[PDB]
């Protein structure tokens, strides 16, 4: 899946505005619940996810294991608002080697503590909207020495307001993004 | 945030006439016309109910099974056997049972015997109120406590009436509004106690406007957490999980389990260095939002 | 020499204490007074008790453990029993207070005060040694002294020594039987403390050691006395090669490298074969092809995990009595034919054998019986995950509503500390399926 | 270490402290002389949990009693065992309280409380490790109701860290001893939240009906009834004073029953119970005890387990038993009947064995159940005490000492909230799409 | 790597014959990175792929 596909300067996986955005990814909650609504900073359509027990209430980009996202942009973007609670996300990657590592970052985590199979960090996150941006590929050099392949899946824990998750294959500036992939507060 | 006065006639009528929804059966017990005083009835609202369950349908605990089960049959001379044989869930309790709301408040009585200085004023372009007299002068200790007791009520044009009474009151209050709190606890916590959607739903965006009007009025609220969150509680986790469903009735404020989190948010916003321990030990799943 | 320092921490870890120092010094022939009979010598060798004691300057023998606690009621009992000749009073530890079934109390309020104690004993106790294997910590994961306490002790030990190897032997929750109810939380609180710090951990349960009681010991009346000299037998066979001779000696470290093959898969099964009575014993020949069946037996297994839901990552296999190395070779390939025991395919190999020519001892009054044959069995099976997920669900299940929580938050923790911990077990539970 | 105070108020409280300590007194085997008289040393590795040591080998209770009117102070130093009080802890005072909780926690109080608390610090520093207090009320009359609450207050925030119980004895729902009953027990229960730690509620109906039924009894009186409350009050502190397989601490024994900090209103039953006939043929096994205990009659409270469901229930035994029979009957209990407790508790009992029988059997067992149907209790004396206040009869009594009437709001708005609490918890399930639709 | 695109290399039919054509400049490519995955198309045998590998290491190594 998005195998031989295009992806040469932007990647959306998830996007609030549209007939369905939930097209390819899974949905479980347990004590929460999954809405979109019109956000009023960003006067527009947001999608919400929101409930108890963080680790319990998330999305999988893939519909289903044993189904990959293969997708090969270094870049990954999220724009989310803080709500001042719990928030964690992982990110799933496959190094040169043939090992499935994965990257986690949650808000409630002080310490950062590279494993075999998982990294976790913190993420200090800013008040209201924000655009978070990872390297994902001088993550991967800076834990265990490797390079870089494709991303497999990514998933996204509760208590947060997703509008936007793009992969970006470059840092972009707020000048050079289009006027979707980028953050316009009105009044 | 958004007023109260308008929404609510939209809302009735959107959920009577266009959707088959019921209104549901709002007693109107002892009231007739517009012109008859009601007669008040000695009962009271939010008020925990006794247990109704019979006597015998209590099973009974057999010391040999370690179980709770029904006696047997007594026998019955109809049921007398003829030639040819050849062969526990406890009582639960009204936790989101709707109280019943009798119209015996004290606002409907003060307005039926008309000493009330509010008046509907029909010559604006929605309903509005009009007063005899002027706002900024009134004695808040005998008015405001009287229009918080008329939230409870659903009859038309009492609710209305009452709601914007206090809406239109909050705003020019001042600094007239932080003594009358130890007064205003009484029937904020009887409305809650109703358990009603519509009652719990106006009250709760009150008492934003109420912790917004002034300042200071936050410590000062601060000590009657104990008796106003008991029932943040319940409804703290009634949300609709649409997934992928925009919610196109986010256009009015109908959603329990996020109307509490946003009052929540300004209770801990304005109770000072303090208020998130108080709330913490009424609500424990309540998060620090600061 | 060859010389380990046992720790005990909990009410279970010295009620096992019980349980091992009756059987190494009844092994050795030590009586309770820490002297040796000096008129009927048993040992056939010398030099063999300093493993687990210390000479002192003439004829005495002190076990070089450690009994910790919050709880005096216990050790008392200790100071009051035949046993209390043995330790030397400064080893048995003990306070005034007690964790009360809380992490936080024995992490955070109490520990902090009395882990300087310990640790200089723990100084002494090492200085005497020469060459020190490793440490042996006897845990009861579920309780406020064993999980809070013996996480707090073991970073102490890692930032001390470090290079040095550390086991645990922690009994864990049970599934079904539960002598308490908060402990999925301090449970959780343990394992995400403990991982970064042990080495090897072994994992054995109440229940299932109630089974092999009543399905081959045939006791009706199982008490925690009738488990706590199962362990006994369990590492008496495990540490044999430390401390007596026979074919194929097994030391720690070639124990822990062979057995762990990713830094945080540790979590290993134990099974003991045979255990009979006296009648039993005496109508049979303990043949050891029919010992190494009822090893890698589901129902002989001291936990409830079902390994045929899963693969062999490793086994280990201490043999202990008489048997022949061809034996071994010959039962062992017999199991490697037989198709219910998986094996993950990146492992075409998957057991280091040991041989002892030293039977297992029995205590008299026990329950078992005298054998020249003797199984114990360690492995490292992947189905061990569906236990660690059974706490990922009671957990998840009462800390929806946070109940309980205003104690742990109240005796110097943060709600963070409790889903820093939940991640370890999920980020756990699928490194146990990414090696699938 | 582990040492424990005890306070007796009241004279319901004073009363049955007497009983308390006979028991005491007899299980460690000492004279009412005060000497000690038994075999072994268990009756003094930890008797320094209730008692001193006092100069020609003596043991004093570590027990305080606190009572206006001392004519029951006069009745319990001519009881049997009364000699073996300090007659400095003793503290009465010689006007009566007439059954007023306003006057017994405003006016009377205040005047005692100076010297309740300097014999409590006297006391309290004799200590090496204080585990924590224990009292005994009753519910109904003014001078436990008011003094206990009182006292409660301070020793809430003179020694925080410590925890409270409070053996309470509670109105009964269709006796009326007293005619101010409702409003003594209100106004205690709002000061009980705040500072309690744990708080059984035992009612003389339910003691009747256990004693008329079980026992056999013919003629049942207050003797019998502290009888039974001593018995309870006893097998509580097992773990503390005698070696156990598996022992279990008084705060070991709070923290794994209350999940939030307002539902501390336990519920207890004492085992075994039965008559001199049957007690020849019964065998006495761990099967029986648990059978019997699970009941919902030897409840010594008013309130039917039926009505609710069990957040947390708690068994110690005592006696040279089989752990995993005591195990697996709970489990089994919790299995078969499992629409009685709730499904965000995996499993819900605690279950603790002490190695010492009591004096004169081979095995007991004692419960404790924080059962959700407690509610109704608090909702019948509610009711009462709202059918009287709404006509305000009484009330130029406890105006009188200074009182006014936004603390019997306050007090019956606590009780609502407190029983609503109850509501929620009874029903709230695991997945929170159940509850609201 | 030719499958997910990220090779600067393309044929040139506009030669006189094939050739490569080049997205960037040769000398100032990262060898470390690249050099060895053209090695490791040599083994390959269906077209373009090995044409596309042998003539990447030629032109490389010049
Ligand atoms: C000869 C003999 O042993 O007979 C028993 C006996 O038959 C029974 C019926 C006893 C007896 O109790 C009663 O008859 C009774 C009467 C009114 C109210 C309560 C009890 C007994 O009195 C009670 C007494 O219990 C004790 O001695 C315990 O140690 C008990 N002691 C006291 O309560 C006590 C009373 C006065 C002075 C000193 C101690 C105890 C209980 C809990 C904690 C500590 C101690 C015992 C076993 C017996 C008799 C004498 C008949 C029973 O009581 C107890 C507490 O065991 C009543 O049902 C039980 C079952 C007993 O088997
Ligand atoms: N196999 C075995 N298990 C035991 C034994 N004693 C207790 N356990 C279990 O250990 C668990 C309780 O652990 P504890 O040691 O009492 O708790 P703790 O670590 O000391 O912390 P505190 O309770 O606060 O003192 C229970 O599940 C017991 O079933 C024993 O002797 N043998
Ligand atoms: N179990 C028991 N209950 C008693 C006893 N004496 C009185 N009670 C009850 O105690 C209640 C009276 O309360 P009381 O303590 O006398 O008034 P106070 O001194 O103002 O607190 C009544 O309901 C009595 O029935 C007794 O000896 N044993
Ligand atoms: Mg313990």
């Amino acid at each position: 899946m998005f195998k031989n596909a295009f992806q040469s300067g932007f990647l959306s996986v998830l996007y609030s505005i549209g007939s369905k955005p939930l097209e390819i990814w899974d949905k479980q909650v347990s004590n929460g619940h999954i809405k979109r609504i019109t956000d009023a900073d960003i006067q527009s359509s947001v999608l919400e996810i929101m409930g108890q027990n963080v680790s319990t209430t998330y999305i999988t980009c893939p519909a289903d294991p044993n189904k990959t996202l293969g997708i090969k942009l270094p870049f990954l973007v999220l724009i989310i608002k803080n709500l001042n609670k719990y928030f964690s996300f992982e990110v799933q990657v496959l190094d040169d080697k043939n090992v499935r590592r994965r990257f986690r970052a949650s808000n409630y985590q002080s310490t950062t503590r590279v494993k075999p199979f998982i990294c976790t960090m913190p993420m200090r996150l800013d008040s209201g909207w924000n655009q978070i941006q990872f390297n994902l590929s001088d993550f991967t050099r800076r834990a265990y020495g490797t390079n870089y392949i494709e991303t497999l899946r990514v998933q996204v824990h509760a208590n947060c307001r997703i509008r936007r998750i793009y992969f970006s294959d470059r840092l972009y500036s707020e000048e050079e993004l289009p006027a979707e992939f980028k953050l316009f507060l009105p009044i | 945030n958004g007023d109260v006065a308008g929404s609510l006639f939209t809302s009735t009528y959107r959920n009577v006439k266009l959707a088959g929804k019921a209104p549901p059966a709002a007693n109107l017990s002892g009231t007739g016309s517009c012109f008859d005083t009601t007669s008040l009835s000695p009962a009271r609202a939010g008020a925990h109910k006794a247990l109704d369950v019979q006597k015998d349908e209590l099973p009974v605990w057999s010391k040999s099974t370690l179980s709770y089960k029904y006696p047997a049959g007594r026998p019955n001379p109809t049921g007398f056997l003829k030639k040819g044989d050849g062969e526990p869930s406890p009582p639960q309790a009204g936790a989101y049972k709707r109280r019943e709301n009798p119209p015996n408040t004290a606002f409907r009585r003060f307005y039926e015997r008309g000493d009330l200085p509010i008046a509907v004023d029909h010559r604006g372009s929605k309903n509005m109120i009009a007063w005899k007299v002027d706002i900024e002068k009134l004695d808040y200790h005998h008015y405001l406590p009287i229009f918080f007791d008329g939230i409870r009520e659903t009859q038309e044009p009492y609710r209305f009436l009452a709601v914007k009474g206090v809406e239109d009151m909050l705003r020019v209050g001042g600094s007239k509004i932080l003594p009358v709190i130890p007064q205003l606890i009484i029937p904020i916590k009887t409305a809650l106690n109703t358990r009603d959607h519509s009652v719990m739903c106006i009250t709760l965006q009150l008492l934003q406007k109420l912790v917004l009007s002034a300042d200071l009025v936050g410590e000062a609220l601060v000590p009657y957490y104990r008796q106003i969150l008991p029932i943040f509680n319940l409804y703290k986790n009634k949300n609709k999980n649409l997934g992928d469903g925009i919610d196109y009735g986010q256009r009015n404020y109908d959603c329990l389990g996020e109307l509490i989190a946003d009052t929540l948010a300004l209770f801990e916003q304005k109770g000072g260095d303090d208020a998130f321990i108080n709330i913490k030990y009424m609500v424990p799943t309540y998060e620090s939002s600061v | 020499m060859r010389e380990v320092i046992s720790i005990h921490i909990g009410q279970a870890g010295i009620q096992v204490g019980n349980a091992c120092w009756e059987l190494y010094c009844l092994e050795h022939g030590i009586q309770p007074d820490g002297q040796m009979p000096s008129d009927k010598t048993i040992g056939g060798g010398d030099d063999a008790f300093n493993t687990f004691f210390s000479e002192t300057g003439a004829g005495k023998h002190v076990p070089r453990c450690i009994f910790l606690d919050l709880e005096p009621t216990v050790v008392d009992e200790v100071r009051t029993g035949t046993y209390r000749q043995l330790f030397h009073p400064e080893q048995l530890i003990s306070g005034k207070e007690d964790a009360a079934n809380n992490f936080a109390r024995g992490h955070y309020t109490i520990g902090k005060e009395i882990v300087d104690l310990a640790l200089d004993r723990i100084r002494k106790l090492a200085d005497n040694c020469t060459g020190l294997q490793g440490f042996l910590v006897f845990n009861a994961v579920g309780g406020g002294t064993g999980s809070g306490l013996g996480s707090l002790l073991l970073e102490r030990l890692s930032v001390d020594y470090g290079k040095k190897s550390k086991l645990g032997f922690t009994v864990y929750p049970s599934p079904q039987v539960s002598t308490a109810v908060v402990e999925p939380y301090n449970s959780v609180l343990s394992t995400h403390s403990l991982l970064e710090h042990t080495d090897v951990a072994v994992m054995l349960d109440n229940e299932a050691i109630y089974d092999i009681c009543r399905r081959s010991l045939d006791i009706e009346r199982p008490t925690y006395t009738n488990l706590n000299r199962l362990i006994a037998q369990v590492i008496s066979s495990l540490t044999a090669s430390l401390r007596f001779d026979g074919a194929l000696n097994v030391d720690i470290t070639e124990f822990q490298t062979n057995l762990v093959p990713y830094p945080r898969i540790h979590f290993m099964l134990s099974s003991y074969a045979p255990i009979i009575s006296a009648e039993k014993a005496y109508h049979e020949q303990l043949s050891v092809a029919e010992i190494t069946n009822a090893a890698f037996e589901p129902a002989s297994m001291m936990v409830k995990c079902d390994p045929r839901h899963g693969k062999y990552m490793a086994c280990c296999l201490m043999y202990r009595g008489d048997v022949v190395p061809k034996d071994v070779n010959a039962s062992v390939a017999t199991i490697k034919t037989k198709r219910t025991i998986q094996f993950v395919d990146w492992c075409p190999t998957g057991f280091k054998c040991g041989i002892n020519y030293q039977p297992p001892t029995v205590v008299p009054g026990g329950d078992l019986a005298k054998v020249q044959r003797a199984v114990c069995m360690i492995s490292n099976s992947t189905a061990i995950g569906e236990i660690f997920s059974r706490l990922d669900h009671k957990f998840d299940l009462m800390y929806a509503k946070r109940a309980f929580v205003h104690w742990y938050v109240g005796e110097g923790m943060e709600e963070g500390e409790f889903s820093e911990a939940r991640e370890d077990l999920a980020a756990l539970e699928k490194d146990f399926e990414e090696v699938g | 270490m582990r040492e424990i105070v005890h306070i007796q108020g009241g004279q319901c409280g004073n009363q049955i402290g007497a009983k308390f300590w006979e028991v005491v007194s007899d299980e460690h085997g000492i004279d009412p002389t005060g000497t000690y008289h038994g075999d072994s040393d268990l009756q003094l590795e930890r008797i320094n949990v209730y008692f001193n040591e006092a100069t020609g080998g003596r043991y004093v209770p570590r027990a305080i009693l606190m009572d206006l009117e001392p004519g029951t102070m006069d009745s319990v130093r001519s009881g049997p065992y009364g000699q073996i009080f300090r007659p400095d802890n003793f503290v009465f005072g010689q006007t009566g309280a007439g059954n007023n909780w306003a006057k017994g926690h405003y006016t009377e109080g205040a005047e005692l409380i100076d010297s309740v608390l300097d014999v409590v610090r006297k006391e309290a520093e004799s200590c090496d490790c204080l585990q924590g207090f224990q009292v005994c009320h009753s519910l109904g009359g003014g001078t436990g109701s008011g003094m206990g609450t009182l006292l409660i207050s301070k020793i809430r925030e003179e020694y925080p860290d410590r925890m409270m119980l409070t053996f309470s004895v509670v109105p009964s729902p269709k006796v009326s001893d007293t005619v101010v009953e409702p409003y003594n027990a209100t106004l205690s229960v709002h000061q009980l939240v705040e500072n309690a730690d744990e708080c059984m509620v035992l009612d003389n109906e339910a003691l009747y009906d256990i004693c008329f039924r079980t026992l056999k009894l013919t003629t049942p009186t207050f003797g019998d009834l502290n009888h039974l409350i001593s018995a309870v009050m006893s097998g509580i502190t097992c773990c503390l004073r005698f070696p156990g397989q598996l022992n279990a601490d008084l705060r070991k024994l709070a923290v794994n029953l209350i999940p939030f900090p307002r539902l501390h209103f336990f519920m207890v039953g004492f085992t075994p119970l039965t008559s001199r006939g049957s007690q020849q043929y019964r065998a006495l096994t761990v099967p029986e005890l648990t059978q019997q205990m699970w009941d919902a009659k030897n409840m010594m409270c008013a309130a039917d387990p039926r009505h609710g469901r069990y957040l947390t229930a708690s068994a110690l035994f005592r006696g040279r038993m089989s752990t995993k029979e005591v195990d697996e009957q709970m489990l089994n209990v919790q299995n078969k009947n499992s629409s009685y407790f709730v499904e965000w508790i995996p499993n819900n009992v605690k279950s603790s064995v002490c190695d010492i029988p009591p004096k004169g059997l081979k095995m007991s067992a004692t419960f404790i159940g924080n059962s959700t149907a407690i509610q109704e209790m608090f909702k019948r004396v509610s009711e009462q005490f709202t059918a009287m206040f709404r006509r305000k009869a009484f009330l130029h009594w406890y105006t009188g000492e200074g009182m006014d009437e936004m603390e019997f709001t306050e007090a019956e708005s606590n009780m609502n909230d407190l029983v609503s609490e109850y509501q929620q918890y009874q029903d709230a399930s695991a997945e929170e799409e159940g509850e609201f639709e």
